[PDB]
RNA sequence: GGCCGGGAACUCAAAGGAGACUGCCAGUGAUAAACUGGAGGAAGGUGGGGAUGACGUCAAGUCAUCAUGGCCCUUACGACCAGGGCUACACACGUGCUACAAUGGCGCAUACAAAGAGAAGCGACCUCGCGAGAGCAAGCGGACCUCAUAAAGUGCGUCGUAGUCCGGAUUGGAGUCUGCAACUCGACUCCAUGAAGUCGGAAUCGCUAGUAAUCGUGGAUCAGAAUGCCACGGUGAAUACGU
């Protein structure tokens, strides 16, 4: 894909993992059903003071080679397309195809 | 088909009258695969007709079926647009199926509360020519005889 | 001593052991009655044995797993033949006669790709 | 006592692992249990084989994982140190516990 | 929708702007691109242009509009009908 | 078998017979009539004139009939007066709950209207 | 309570072997190739299923997986952000799901599978809630723990042919969970409502056996979001005279 679309997913990575904690700490906060709604009130508004891009949700799976965004598996951590040229050169360890 | 190779597979007996002819009778019958419910309401309907008759349940099966069964039946054949009806003998097990066949597709078609009952009272009166399925004979019969210019 | 037999159909196994007794029939600690409710289960059960006429002559012990009903019944008559083959073997042919001793060997067929199930095809149109 | 699970995608390989293992406890003098075999995972994969549509052409591919457990009984201190020191082949992944 | 334990949901610069012209008397319209946030009872008698996609939609809310979103009013979608 | 002001059947069971009523539903049926102690299985028919009245005093707990009519009445209006979205919706007689509207959406458009 | 002591017989697990070869018998045949039948055997003539696609055709599909000739833009045809759209709606077609019921709907009680996944994970037991769920919290990197009671079936009772105790679309009210955030535009729960539909014109599709038909279970993608796709078992048919 562009090189943009990279550039963004390596960014959306490191603000994920530098405001990780924090975030696991008001949710904690917000979560919680003993504790005052004063509290409560003051740990939503302060969860959304955080830049959007540290929510690990904003990330999508894309393949490590190519950057193609359809398609991933999670074993691998590559597409359909280069599973299989890499699969065929005997590059992927124990893989073979299947017949039963 | 073209190669002619097929054989005859076997058919297992009926559970409690040791008959292979019901158990093809329950197969006709069944739907979706579920055998049980066709062989309970099959055996429902015989103990029914064979109280209301007093005969047994075989031989009163037998006189329903040979007063169903078929003697001579039609096969098209084109020749310049239109078809020839040509009448043909019927094989005595293809005689069996189609009375079979028959007899539960007329049962079918009708009114009562339950399918036992339905088969029941159909059979009966086809046990002394009254039903739909002997009036369907009737027809085969009648339009194999109109055509008989064209038995070689 | 107990005659042993293994039997196996379908999806199921079953291993059967047999002994002279006076017609005492056990499956998985339970009655042939209590195991079976379905009658045709039943006569499968019974068919070899009857064939024979050892019913009340002889004492099973049976066990079963996997499956289903009527593939639990074909076990049972596979371990049983195998059984009374194992305590007689001037039976042999009478029960190959019979088609008890050959293993049904029909599996279920696999899906495969594209299609709907083993073979039904999707629906096509010309245009 | 000691557990000693050993994983592998090939067969002869960790069969040859297998073997040495247990040849060299046996030399120190413990007594051995196995080797048990454990059920064999395969794990399967199925993609698309055409870089645009064409749905129905795709191919499968399978992994295999053998596994295997040895039980040494009645351990003797030059039996352990012996054990950690085989240096088994690369390809088997091998636990060790007590 | 939003859960009872977690209250309502509102934005802390439109809060902020909420009060800031209510204590200082009903001001210009206030514009907004906020759609996703709740209505409280302090915005009652304000004009609020919300976005729409294309423009600002001004809203004047009332003491029925207190509970919904705002933008449940500015529609996204411009229809007039067929053939 | 005069409640609320409708005629429920005879005929039936209480449980099938209670939910003539519009605003009582099978749980409904099932908890007025425990909160009574009539068996469900026992018709309208074998039933004597203080148990009907029980049966109606239960009954008078719910919102039911006209009163159900016009809450739903004033609340669909609420609705199209506020100008929401779910009021255009109803106003255009299209659906409201976000279904699709590219095909289907007959039970809500009607017969369809050719061209 | 295979629960304990015990046993290596049995099911089973996974490594290594035997086995099926027109091998034997009879008949036809041109003494040939081969064909029809029989014995033994778990299996008989390619036993069943999968993988395996010759030389080429259609200037067939893909410059948006990627790679690349030539052309084109460079304060923009490159870059960042918020909001919206890809989800519209007089209509037409393709592929599906659910029905129009008594071989059925509902209530109570009880049998019998296979295959698979699990650490920013699967999550028992106990308590609260009618419910989706919430609180506390063992065990598991797994033939050990969790997912996770299989469903159709069976026995008993009711409904007795009615747009119904069939059907579950649409709509109102109150909630749960994921997620910064469910208005546009998520899934799920409870109460209320109860639409068309009584087997479908001209036409048209699939299937030769553990197949069609029917009933359940799991996985990838995935914070959440399957009636689709890919897999696994239960029950289990009719017919093939012929070209
Ligand atoms: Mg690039
Ligand atoms: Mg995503
Ligand atoms: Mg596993
Ligand atoms: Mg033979
Ligand atoms: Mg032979
Ligand atoms: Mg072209
Ligand atoms: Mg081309
Ligand atoms: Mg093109
Ligand atoms: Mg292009
Ligand atoms: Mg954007
Ligand atoms: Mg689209
Ligand atoms: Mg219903
Ligand atoms: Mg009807
Ligand atoms: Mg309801
Ligand atoms: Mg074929
Ligand atoms: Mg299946």
């Amino acid at each position: 894909a562009k090189q943009s679309m990279k550039a963004r997913e390596v960014k959306r990575v490191a603000l994920a993992d530098k405001y990780f904690a924090k975030r696991a700490e008001l949710k904690a906060i917000i979560s919680d059903v003993n504790a005052s709604d004063e509290d409560r009130w003051n740990a939503v508004l302060k969860l959304q003071t955080l830049p959007r891009d540290s929510s690990p949700s904003r990330q999508r799976n894309r393949c490590r080679q190519t950057g193609r965004p359809h398609g991933f598996l999670r074993k691998f951590g590559l597409s359909r397309i280069k599973v299989r040229e890499a699969a065929m050169r005997g590059e992927i360890p124990g893989l073979k195809k299947a017949s039963w | 088909p073209r190669r002619r190779v097929i054989g005859q597979r076997k058919i297992l007996p009926d559970p409690k009258f040791g008959s292979e002819l019901l158990a093809k009778f329950v197969n006709i019958l069944m739907v979706d695969g579920k055998k049980s419910t066709a062989e309970s309401i099959v055996y429902s309907a015989l103990e029914t007709l064979a109280q209301r008759s007093g005969k047994s349940e075989l031989e009163a099966f037998e006189v329903a079926l040979e007063n169903v069964r078929p003697t001579v039946e039609v096969k098209s054949r084109r020749v310049g647009g239109s078809t020839y009806q040509v009448p043909v003998e019927v094989r005595p097990v293809r005689r069996n199926a189609l009375a079979m066949r028959w007899i539960v597709e007329a049962a079918r078609k009708r009114g009562d509360k339950s399918m036992a009952l339905r088969l029941a009272n159909e059979l009966s009166d086809a046990a002394e020519n009254k039903g739909t399925a002997v009036k369907k004979r009737e027809d085969v019969h009648r339009m194999a005889e109109a055509n008989k210019a064209f038995a070689h | 001593n107990q005659y042993y037999g293994t039997g196996r159909r379908k999806s199921s196994a079953a291993r059967v052991f047999i002994k002279p007794g006076n017609g005492k029939i056990v499956i998985n600690q339970r009655s042939l009655e209590q195991y079976f409710g379905r009658e045709t289960a039943r006569m499968v059960v019974r068919q070899p044995l009857e064939l024979v006429d050892m019913v009340e002559k002889l004492d099973l012990y049976i066990t079963v797993k996997g499956g289903g009903i009527s593939g639990q019944a074909g076990a049972i008559r596979h371990g049983i033949t195998r059984a009374l083959m194992e305590y007689d073997e001037s039976l042999r042919s009478e029960l190959r006669k019979a088609g008890f001793v050959t293993r049904d060997a029909r599996q279920v067929e696999r899906k495969k790709v594209g299609l709907r199930k083993a073979r039904r095809r999707p629906q096509f149109s010309k245009r | 006592r000691i557990r000693i699970r050993l994983k592998a995608f090939d067969h002869r390989l960790i069969d040859q692992a297998t073997a040495e293992i247990v040849e060299t406890a046996k030399r120190t003098g413990a007594q051995v249990r196995g080797p048990i075999p454990l059920p064999t995972r395969k794990e399967r994969f199925t993609v698309l084989i055409s870089p645009h549509v064409n749905k129905d052409a795709r191919d499968q591919y399978e992994i295999r994982t053998h596994l295997r457990l040895v039980d040494i009984v009645e351990p003797t201190e030059k039996t352990v140190d012996a054990l950690m020191r085989l240096d088994l082949a690369a390809g088997v992944d091998v636990q060790i516990s007590l | 929708p939003r859960s009872l334990k977690k209250g309502p949901f509102i934005d802390l610069h439109l809060l902020k702007k909420v009060e800031k012209a209510v204590e200082s008397g009903d001001k210009k319209p206030l514009r907004t691109w906020s759609r996703r946030s709740t209505i409280f009872p302090n915005m009652i008698g304000l004009t609020i242009a919300v976005h729409n996609g294309r423009q600002h939609v001004p809203v004047f809310v009332t003491d029925e509009m207190v509970g919904h979103k705002l933008g449940e009013f500015a529609p996204t979608r411009t229809y007039r009908g067929h053939a | 078998a005069r409640i609320a002001g409708i005629n429920i059947p005879d005929h039936k069971h209480a449980v099938i017979a209670l939910t003539s009523i519009y605003g009582v539903g099978k749980t409904r049926s099932k908890a007025i009539l425990a909160a009574a102690g009539i068996a469900e299985d026992v018709k309208i028919s074998e039933l004597s004139e203080g148990q009907i009245d029980t049966l109606r005093d239960e009954v008078a707990k719910f919102v039911v009939e006209g009163d159900l009519r016009r809450e739903i009445s004033m609340s669909i209006k609420r609705l199209m007066d506020l100008g929401c979205y779910r009021g255009l919706r109803h106003r255009r007689g299209l659906p409201v709950r976000g279904q699709r509207t590219k095909t289907n959406a007959r039970t809500r458009k009607g017969p369809r209207k050719p061209i």
